[PDB]
RNA sequence: GCUGCGGGAUGAACCGAACGCCGGGUUAAGGCGCCCGAUGCCGACGCUCAUCAGACCCCAGAAAAGGUGUUGGUUGAUAUAGACAGCAGGACGGUGGCCAUGGAAGUCGGAAUCCGCUAAGGAGUGUGUAACAACUCACCUGCCGAAUCAACUAGCCCUGA
């Protein structure tokens, strides 16, 4: 049904390439924590790729034609709306279908997470070439919302510190559970047929 | 040629043909790396007519033969000398190869040629190959290898490109 | 941090390729990417092998430099890789994806009614201890 | 007899080729389109027997970017003997599918039979001439697993031109 | 032109291939990250970091020249009879040689060109004085310690743009 994608570690490229294909085939993927999208090469390249792409607009109206958004998950979205066919009613109904968040909203707080391989930041990138983010590049243009962002972040993160003491603390306590006698008898079926 | 996959060598004789004006012909020899005999005996015409009053008309191929592997479990050290024709001007080349067969090697000299000097099948002319043993290359790569009690680990080895399922909680570690 | 290595005279797994699931091991490193391998009893010919086909162990073997077969398989007898592998985890891991890839139709009806049984005493035992860790900090 | 000598050999050159056409319609000249319709190709895809000869060979090196020719095994020929055997009375090609069509059209000079239309097709007799015209221009699908460029040679990793016995190969795919 | 079809995004001439209506299989030209059918092969080797990267005949952009940015290659020259770098010291006598006068006393300038001490001095590589003077270099030696230097050549990338 719904897949929850991280972005903390992912490239642009390649995550927009496995969204927009998984997209069209009715899959719902939602990407959320968009801010942490890395993009190969260098900073300054980025922001002057990005200040490139603000300087084509329409000369005689702008607001009639080029948008340019400046919140990393409008970037995205914009990245999967050029590979999806948008002007035509699979990739409108696929962009419907796609949604995108910066941060984490709060379902996707409690629902939990997935991370492509195949986009990864150290699959697909020599660890020793340059890289950047994409929250940041948001944040030095237009995109005002870093630090309300970051701060909802931390909260979540303390958050998620607080849940997985007590789940580590359950674990604790059904291995001790395991590790208590008499639930053998089954695991001599078990351990032959695959524990 | 076009080198596709790797490399055979073959032994080729060729001689000319049993004229009344001059009998029994010198019956050359050659050792012609090839993907096949075909391009074995159409190389070997090449060379010929450039050394010698030889063409395929007023000649003939006495024998062509696979020529295998004297030792292919060892590993050894082959020098390959090359005429090779740059965007200027040709060229003169030696280089070293450390690998287990001779036709291997020549693969790589190939292969490494058209990756770095951007050298096509058709300007890649091997001149001679012989096997070089220890204490003669010539070059530090080889002679770096040249290590008794060798040891490397493999850092940063990642793999398994989608064999893992698209979408999954993990986040893989390397070594 | 790096606790293993390629070596000369080092078992190695194999992942990859088509000698998959057999150990062969290291004699020497031909160039940075292909080692010629051996095997002298786990059915594999000596041969050259990439190291991303192959996958790092950590028992280590005493081979002389470029030995014979004869002398690979004296020192893989001397060493006992067989029982000594067949007696640790990772092969029980191996052992157990065999196994499930093996199942058939009623071991998975007994695996999951036991599995039932088991889940359920899990579940009343938690129970059971999470009352008595608050019946114990209660005062 | 030769190598217990310590001695070389060589075998005779084949008599008889195999010619399936490679190329297209458009675009031909006339010199070659002559020769394609003196070889009975006038289609893409189909093929010939022809009787090797020194005016065979300068005919077949004319079209040489527009066919693939070489020299066909046993069951290179008896395959197409068999699966695509289609002959000619006057006009009207009709499939072999009984020996009593070839002894009514062909076997005027003892050939009644497909053993012996097989036999003068591979050993190439005296009366090859008239198995030739009797066999109607082996129409072929397009090969398995594809084919190289063809434009350039064989020698260069291409299709048009000379293979001596990838033909087989060739033919295993297409047949 | 008189000509559809598959690629070149789009196209009169390009590359395949030529057309009655359809089913099945296969293929050329081309392609297999998404549009957009196909590499989602546990593909192989090596090169490239480009603040204007690069991406397929016609085809829709670029040169002469340059780079101690990296990768090969050729010709050479040094080095235990301790080299290249670094730190320190020496760097004279004949002779302020000779043509020159405003000056040259190695240092604007023309022709030359040897010896002694030698650990080594070039009738002197440069800075500076109008010249006289000081500094530095060729060369030598003190410490360190085993590999180092020069000129060409062509692949990617950069400047030229
Ligand atoms: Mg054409
Ligand atoms: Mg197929
Ligand atoms: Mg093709
Ligand atoms: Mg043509
Ligand atoms: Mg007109
Ligand atoms: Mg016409
Ligand atoms: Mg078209
Ligand atoms: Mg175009
Ligand atoms: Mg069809
Ligand atoms: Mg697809
Ligand atoms: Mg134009
Ligand atoms: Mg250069
Ligand atoms: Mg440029």
């Amino acid at each position: 049904q719904v897949l929850v994608l991280d972005g903390r570690g992912h490239l642009l490229g390649r995550l927009a390439a496995i969204v927009a294909k998984q997209v069209l085939l009715g899959r719902k993927v939602v990407v959320v924590r968009c801010e942490g999208i890395n993009i190969s090469g260098n900073f300054y390249r980025n922001k002057l790729k990005y200040l490139a792409f603000l300087r084509k607009r329409m000369n005689t109206n702008p607001s009639r034609g080029p948008y340019h958004f400046r919140a990393p998950s409008r970037i995205f979205w914009r990245t999967v709306r050029g590979m999806l066919p948008h002007k035509t009613k699979r990739g409108q109904a696929a962009l419907d279908r796609l949604k995108v968040f910066d941060g984490i909203p709060p379902p996707y707080d409690k629902k939990k997470r997935m991370v492509v391989p195949a986009a990864l930041k150290v699959v697909r990138l020599k660890p020793t070439r340059k890289f950047a983010y994409l929250g940041r590049l948001a944040h030095e243009v237009g995109w005002k919302y870093q630090a309300v962002t970051a701060t909802l972040e931390e909260k979540r993160k303390e958050k998620a510190k607080i849940h997985y003491r007590k789940k580590k603390q359950l674990m604790r306590l059904r291995k001790q559970a395991e590790k208590n006698v008499e639930k053998k008898i089954d695991k001599y079926t078990e351990v032959l047929k695959t524990h | 040629m076009k080198a596709s996959g790797t490399l055979r060598e073959y032994k080729v004789v060729g001689r000319c043909l049993p004229t009344p004006k001059c009998h029994t012909p010198p019956l050359y020899r050659m050792r012609i790396f090839a993907p096949n005999h075909v391009v074995a005996k159409s190389r070997f015409w090449y060379f010929v007519s450039q050394l010698k009053k030889m063409k395929k008309s007023s000649g003939e191929i006495v024998y062509c033969g696979q020529v295998f592997e004297k030792s292919p479990l060892r590993v050894k050290n082959f020098g390959i000398w090359l005429r090779y024709d740059s965007r200027s001007g040709t060229h003169n080349m030696y280089r070293e190869y450390r690998d287990l067969t001779t036709a291997g090697a020549v693969t790589q000299c190939y292969r490494d040629m058209g990756a770095r000097h951007r050298a096509r099948a058709h300007s890649i002319q091997i001149m001679k190959v012989e096997e070089i043993a220890a204490s003669k290359c010539r070059r530090p790569a080889v002679k770096q290898f040249h290590d008794s009690k060798i040891k490397f680990p493999l850092p940063h080895r990642v793999l398994r490109r989608q064999h893992k399922p698209r979408f999954t909680t993990k986040r893989p570690n390397t070594f | 941090v790096f606790r293993r290595f390629v070596e000369v005279g080092r078992v190695a797994y194999v992942s990859f390729g088509p000698h998959a699931g057999k150990l062969v091991a290291i004699v020497d490193v031909i160039d940075q990417n292909r080692a010629l391998v051996d095997g002298p009893c786990t059915q594999v010919r000596r041969q050259a092998m990439p190291f991303k086909c192959m996958q790092l162990t950590d028992f280590i073997l005493k081979f002389p430099h470029s030995a014979h077969q004869k002398y690979v398989r004296q020192a893989w007898q001397k060493a006992d890789i067989n029982t000594k592998w067949a007696a640790t985890r990772w092969a029980k891991k191996i052992e157990a994806r065999e196994r499930k890839a093996k199942m058939t139709d009623f071991d998975r009806f007994k695996v999951m009614k036991a599995k039932k049984m088991r889940n359920r005493i899990i579940k009343n035992e938690v129970k059971k201890l999470q009352k008595a860790a608050l019946l114990k900090a209660s005062p | 007899m030769a190598r217990k000598a310590g001695n070389f050999y060589v075998p005779a050159e084949p008599k008889l080729a195999f010619v399936i056409r490679i190329r297209g319609i458009n675009g031909v000249s006339p010199k070659v389109r002559k020769v394609l319709q003196l070889l009975r190709l006038r289609q893409i895809f189909n093929g010939t027997f022809v009787k090797l000869n020194k005016a065979s060979i300068n005919m077949l090196r004319i079209v040489e970017p527009y066919i693939a020719w070489g020299y066909p095994n046993l069951k290179s020929v008896n395959e197409l003997i068999y699966k695509r055997g289609y002959g000619k009375i006057n006009k009207k090609r009709i499939a072999l599918t009984d020996n009593a069509l070839i002894a009514r059209s062909l076997g005027k000079y003892g050939i009644i039979c497909m053993e012996d239309l097989i036999h003068e097709i591979y050993t190439v007799g005296k009366r090859f001439k008239e198995a030739n015209n009797f066999l109607w221009p082996f129409k072929l699908s397009s090969p398995r697993g594809g084919m190289k460029k063809k434009t350039t040679h064989f020698v260069e990793g291409g299709d048009a031109g000379n293979r001596e016995d990838q033909i087989n190969r060739l033919i295993r795919r297409m047949n």
